[PDB]
């Protein structure tokens, strides 16, 4: 019936399959095998459906629709955070002389003395004042994100979620139909996996104090006694 | 009463509007508190319902499981650890996890393979609540029966209804103790039976208020 | 699954049991659970003697696995009579006394083993050959189950219970052909008896189980 | 050339075979030399369930004799291991230090026989479950040869070939199952690996062959 180059993939043009394990009622689900009763209203024409919506919060279609955006959102932001975390801490490793590169105590470096140093250098950045630092953000942060809702100069009536104008998909990669609708369930499960591991980030800072990439090395190092639980013990109530 | 539109209801005697519309009296429990409108939506009610039998028995069964090894401290076996929030710590001791106080029972060392394990067998049978397998297969998600009712209390429907709302009522003082043992284990630092034996010891100062101070920021 | 018979029926792999049980295995006798995978008996002829052989063998595996446990069950007590293991029993015979039954000097006490062996050649060579054919207890009837004299407390009748007591008496056979296996190569491997090994196993398991005389048959040479 | 099918074919006595074959074995089968000169496999469901206990013992004789030549050419190529000879390889789970599994101690590191066969006994009754009935990798399929999961690589189309190869299979599994009876029987009566074997039979042949070892199992002592 079907040959080895066929079932390794190597004609992407024969391709058609490739949607129907991400879209449709044939699809993967978040039980896999152990979820039968799929919720009747996630019937999977939305990228990132694994059929999951057991507190049955997205049962009205209003409610689903803005829970899709908000999740989107939060997927970006988690996606540019876990990026955006681990990145000084590996340019540290690297040998660039970032003083505090921690994420959860890079905002007071700009209570330093030299004030925010950007990449460690006094000719980058070197922003000393929190205030007008905040302030730039929630004028910059006001104009964006009030463009984001109703559109303005970088499109106006393009889609809330995905605009993907000359502005938000410049170098072109959603122009097919089947690789947009690829590339959104790509999307979306990359934010959901950058969502939970930015939760990590937040649990890992709380619990433990030190850096990811320092968690990483002392479980590297130490795998069975430097697991999770030997900070297990560091909330309990005397 | 505890069925249809004349049933014991959350506020009793002023009770007649401030239930909503669509708690009719045919799930367990329905004493008509939707003060917040979340289970106005069938599916959000089903869901709910769902929810909340569940971490019903899960609440009587922690209950049970956090009292238990009080009690029987009370009784007389020692037990690597007792207290329930100090519970975890037994097997980070030298002697291991025993579990009656006997060594040669469970004897339990690596953390990490009890939670493989514990995932392992957790995800299988959490996955065979929703679609069937070896135990039923198609039945009620909520009120399987025909594999985990040996015994078979389900026979008569009325008594079924009855046995259903006393299960749920049940339930949601199970999860009123365990919300209550989780945050008096936090201000007190003692085990639930053990703040039983404070408040018993003197009524009117081992209350709640004697540790109401605790949780000021003060600078 | 209250039922031992019929189509659907208690099997040897659980759930896994439908692409087993082929078709002349029909769940029509006591104790079927789908196990063919040999293909031993497709012929029902050839199938009514394995089904003779395996609950002559279950009687004689039963009267086994408690003869062999009682004189170390009564050596628990302890009472004394030459040896208790079973492997190492008819020594006994050839003691400075004789094998006693019971330890006292007044019981059976015999001897020789030759006389008892012809007594015994010719009663089992009798007894054994009116099972067969028949005797003066029932001539023509079934040679799985007579009854009559057999069946002095009417256990026979009300045939649903006679099946249901057919398959518990096949059960605890094959349970007693297990466990006579498992006392015979205790005995080969470990060369203590089974209680004794149950003893052993009680005091010691994590290091005393079979895996510690995993090495003792291998060949040096 | 020579075929393996039909009624002319590959035969067990070879040319003086023509009278010797049975009637039942007409050739339609993968390895049908016509060798049932003891009528075991007369009835068609005995020998359906015999070619399904050749073939399974086949291929579980292959990976036996490739994992009883393949840590003992290890060895004496380049591998430290804990023990590479194959009847011997059990007990190194109690070298006091663990088993492992290339030689390196960054492998497998086994030390608790109980647990690796507790293991062993859940995911191989899950595994032959799955092989008697069906699961994850196809439900409905052959009972002997599968397919679209067991043939990744496409084997099994253009079906004149496939006829081939299952007689390749099953000749390569009857050989090896000759084998591992060789190495039984060689590790027995000789204590040593079979690829020592090897070295002694192709040091002297004279003497490192059979007849040495035939008053090692006398009757006399
Ligand atoms: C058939 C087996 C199978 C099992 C058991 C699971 C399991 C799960 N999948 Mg799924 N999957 C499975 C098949 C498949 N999944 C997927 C693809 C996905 C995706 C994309 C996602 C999942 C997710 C999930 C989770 C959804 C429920 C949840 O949130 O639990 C939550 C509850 C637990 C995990 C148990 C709690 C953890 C712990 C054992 C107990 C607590 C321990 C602590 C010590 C407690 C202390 C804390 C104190 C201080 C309060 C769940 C863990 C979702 C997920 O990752 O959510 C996290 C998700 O996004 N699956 C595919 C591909 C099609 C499958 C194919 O077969
Ligand atoms: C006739 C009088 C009557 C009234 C007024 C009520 C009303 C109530 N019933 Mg009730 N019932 C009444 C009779 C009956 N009920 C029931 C059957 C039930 C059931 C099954 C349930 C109730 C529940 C409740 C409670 C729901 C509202 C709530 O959660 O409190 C909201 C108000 C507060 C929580 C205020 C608390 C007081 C105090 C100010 C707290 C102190 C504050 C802290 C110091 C601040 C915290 C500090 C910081 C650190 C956070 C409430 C006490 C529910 C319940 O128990 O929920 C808890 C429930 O499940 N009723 C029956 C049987 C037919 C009755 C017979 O007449
Ligand atoms: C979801 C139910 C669940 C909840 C609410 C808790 C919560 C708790 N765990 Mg626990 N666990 C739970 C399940 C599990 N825990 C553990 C393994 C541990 C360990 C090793 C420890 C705790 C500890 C604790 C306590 C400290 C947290 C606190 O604020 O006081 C608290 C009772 C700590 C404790 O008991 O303090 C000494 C501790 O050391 N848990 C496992 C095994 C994977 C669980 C299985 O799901
Ligand atoms: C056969 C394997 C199997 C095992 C060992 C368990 C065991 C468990 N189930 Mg599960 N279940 C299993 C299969 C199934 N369950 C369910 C549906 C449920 C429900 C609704 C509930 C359980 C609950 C439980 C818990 C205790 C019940 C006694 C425990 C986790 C109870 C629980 O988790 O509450 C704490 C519970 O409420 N199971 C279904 C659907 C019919 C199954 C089908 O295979
Ligand atoms: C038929 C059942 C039967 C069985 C299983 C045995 C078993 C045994 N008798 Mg024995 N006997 C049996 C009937 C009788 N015996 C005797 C009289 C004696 C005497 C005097 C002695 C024995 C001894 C022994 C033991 C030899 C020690 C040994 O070599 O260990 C290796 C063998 C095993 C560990 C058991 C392995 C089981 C076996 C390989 C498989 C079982 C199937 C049999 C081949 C089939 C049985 C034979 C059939 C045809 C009737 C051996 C366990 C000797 C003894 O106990 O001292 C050491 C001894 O001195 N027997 C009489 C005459 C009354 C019998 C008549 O019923
Ligand atoms: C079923 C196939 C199988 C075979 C052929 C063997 C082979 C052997 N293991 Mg092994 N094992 C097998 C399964 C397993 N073993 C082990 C774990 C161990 C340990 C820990 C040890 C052994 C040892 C031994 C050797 C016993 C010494 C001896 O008596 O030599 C004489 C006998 C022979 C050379 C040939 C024996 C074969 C037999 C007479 C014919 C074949 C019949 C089948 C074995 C029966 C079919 C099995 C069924 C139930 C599937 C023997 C060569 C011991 C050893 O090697 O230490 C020195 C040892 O310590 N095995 C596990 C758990 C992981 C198994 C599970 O599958
Ligand atoms: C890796 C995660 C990922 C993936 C697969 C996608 C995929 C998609 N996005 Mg989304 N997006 C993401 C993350 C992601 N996005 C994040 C984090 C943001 C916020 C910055 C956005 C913001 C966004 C907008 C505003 C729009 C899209 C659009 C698109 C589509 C076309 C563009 C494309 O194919 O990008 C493919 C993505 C990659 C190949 C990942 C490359 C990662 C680079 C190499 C790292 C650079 C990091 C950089 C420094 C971060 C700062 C900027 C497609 C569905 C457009 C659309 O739908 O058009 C129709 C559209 O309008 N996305
Ligand atoms: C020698 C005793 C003996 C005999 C003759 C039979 C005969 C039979 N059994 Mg029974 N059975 C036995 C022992 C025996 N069994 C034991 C000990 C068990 C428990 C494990 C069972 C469990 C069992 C079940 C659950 C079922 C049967 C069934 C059957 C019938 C068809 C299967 C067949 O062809 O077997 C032919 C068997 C033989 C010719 C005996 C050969 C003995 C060899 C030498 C054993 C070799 C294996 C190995 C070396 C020793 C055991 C290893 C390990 C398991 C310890 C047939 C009447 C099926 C049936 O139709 O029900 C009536 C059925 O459903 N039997
Ligand atoms: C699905 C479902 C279903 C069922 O039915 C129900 C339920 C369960 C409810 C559901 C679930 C849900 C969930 C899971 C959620 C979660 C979420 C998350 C985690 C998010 C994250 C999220 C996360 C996020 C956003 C994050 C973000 C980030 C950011 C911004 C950034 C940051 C940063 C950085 C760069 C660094 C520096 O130094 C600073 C900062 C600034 C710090
Ligand atoms: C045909 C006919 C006909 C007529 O009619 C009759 C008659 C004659 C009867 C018949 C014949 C038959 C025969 C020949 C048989 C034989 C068989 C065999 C040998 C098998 C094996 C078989 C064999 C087999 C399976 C085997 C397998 C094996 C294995 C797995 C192994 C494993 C292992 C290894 C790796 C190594 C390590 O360290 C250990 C062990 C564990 C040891």
């Amino acid at each position: 019936k079907k040959t080895i180059r066929e079932k390794a993939g190597w004609w992407s043009n024969g391709g058609n399959e490739k949607l129907s394990a991400f879209y449709g009622p044939d699809r993967g689900l978040w039980l896999g095998p152990l979820s039968g009763t799929t919720p009747a209203y996630l019937t999977g024409e939305f990228p990132g459906d694994y059929g999951w919506d057991s507190a049955g919060l997205s049962a009205d279609p209003e409610t689903f629709k803005r829970y899709r955006e908000l999740e989107l959102i939060h997927a970006r932001w988690a996606m540019l955070g876990a990026l955006g975390c681990i990145t000084p801490e590996l340019l540290a490793k690297n040998g660039t002389p970032i003083v505090e590169p921690v994420w959860f105590k890079a905002g007071a470096q700009i209570f330093a003395e030299g004030g925010l140093d950007y990449l460690g250098n006094p000719g980058l950045v070197h922003a000393q004042s929190i205030l007008a630092t905040l302030a730039v953000q929630v004028i910059l942060m006001g104009a964006i994100e009030g463009y984001r809702v109703n559109g303005g100069p970088a499109g106006e009536g393009l889609d809330k979620l995905h605009p993907g104008g000359q502005f938000f998909d410049p170098l072109g990669l959603a122009e097919d139909p089947d690789a947009f609708a690829e590339l959104k369930v790509k999307e979306i499960k990359n934010g959901r996996l950058a969502m939970f591991s930015m939760f990590g980030f937040f649990v890992q800072a709380i619990v433990t104090g030190k850096g990811p990439l320092a968690n990483l090395d002392e479980h590297l190092a130490s795998p069975f006694t430097s697991n999770a639980f030997t900070y297990a013990q560091k909330f309990t109530p005397q | 009463e505890f069925y249809g539109p004349n049933r014991a209801k959350w506020l009793g005697p002023y009770s007649e509007n401030a239930t909503p519309a669509y708690l009719t009296g045919e799930f367990p429990g329905d004493y008509g508190w939707d003060t917040a409108g979340l289970s106005a939506d069938p599916e959000t009610f089903k869901r709910y319902r769902e929810l909340e039998l569940i971490h019903a028995r899960w609440a009587m069964l922690g209950a049970l499981g956090c009292i238990t090894p009080e009690l029987l401290a009370k009784s007389g076996t020692q037990f690597g650890e007792a207290v329930w929030f100090k519970a975890g710590a037994q097997i980070f001791s030298e002697g291991g996890l025993d579990y009656l106080g006997n060594p040669s029972l469970v004897h339990a060392q690596n953390i990490v393979a009890t939670l493989a394990v514990q995932v392992i067998l957790m995800g299988l049978v959490e996955g065979y609540r929703v679609n069937g397998g070896p135990a039923g297969e198609g039945l009620d998600p909520l009120y399987p029966g025909e594999s985990f009712d040996p015994l078979g209390l389900a026979d008569d429907p009325d008594t079924f209804a009855e046995l259903k709302v006393k299960e749920i009522k049940n339930g949601r003082l199970a999860m009123f103790s365990m919300f209550g043992f989780f945050v008096q284990a936090i201000v007190t630092g003692k085990g639930p039976i053990q703040n039983l034996d404070d408040h018993l010891s003197n009524p009117t100062v081992n209350n709640a208020f004697a540790f109401a101070t605790k949780f000021t920021p003060s600078a | 699954a209250i039922e031992w018979y019929g189509p659907d029926r208690p099997k040897f792999l659980g759930p896994f049991s439908e692409g087993d049980t082929p078709a002349y295995l029909t769940g029509e006798f006591p104790g079927d659970y789908g196990w063919d995978t040999a293909g031993l008996s497709a012929d029902p002829e050839t199938f009514k003697r394995y089904r003779e052989l395996e609950l002559i063998h279950a009687r004689w595996a039963m009267l086994g696995a408690l003869g062999c446990i009682t004189p170390e069950l009564l050596a628990k007590n302890g009472i004394p009579f030459g040896e208790a293991v079973w492997f190492k029993a008819g020594a006994q015979i050839f003691a400075e006394g004789g094998l006693n039954y019971l330890g006292n000097e007044n019981l059976i006490h015999a001897q020789s083993i030759i006389a008892t062996l012809a007594f015994q050649v010719v009663v089992m060579g009798l007894a054994e050959a009116y099972r067969a054919n028949g005797g003066p207890l029932g001539e023509g009837l079934d040679p799985l189950h007579p009854g009559g004299a057999f069946d002095p407390l009417g256990l026979a009748d009300d045939p649903d219970t006679f099946a249901e007591l057919k398959v518990k008496e096949i059960k605890n056979g094959r349970l007693a052909m297990f466990s006579m296996f498992g006392f015979f190569v205790q005995a080969i491997v470990t060369g203590k008896g089974p209680i004794q090994n149950l003893d052993d196993h009680l005091a010691n398991p994590t290091a005393v189980n079979a895996f510690a005389y995993a090495t003792k048959f291998t060949p040096s040479a």
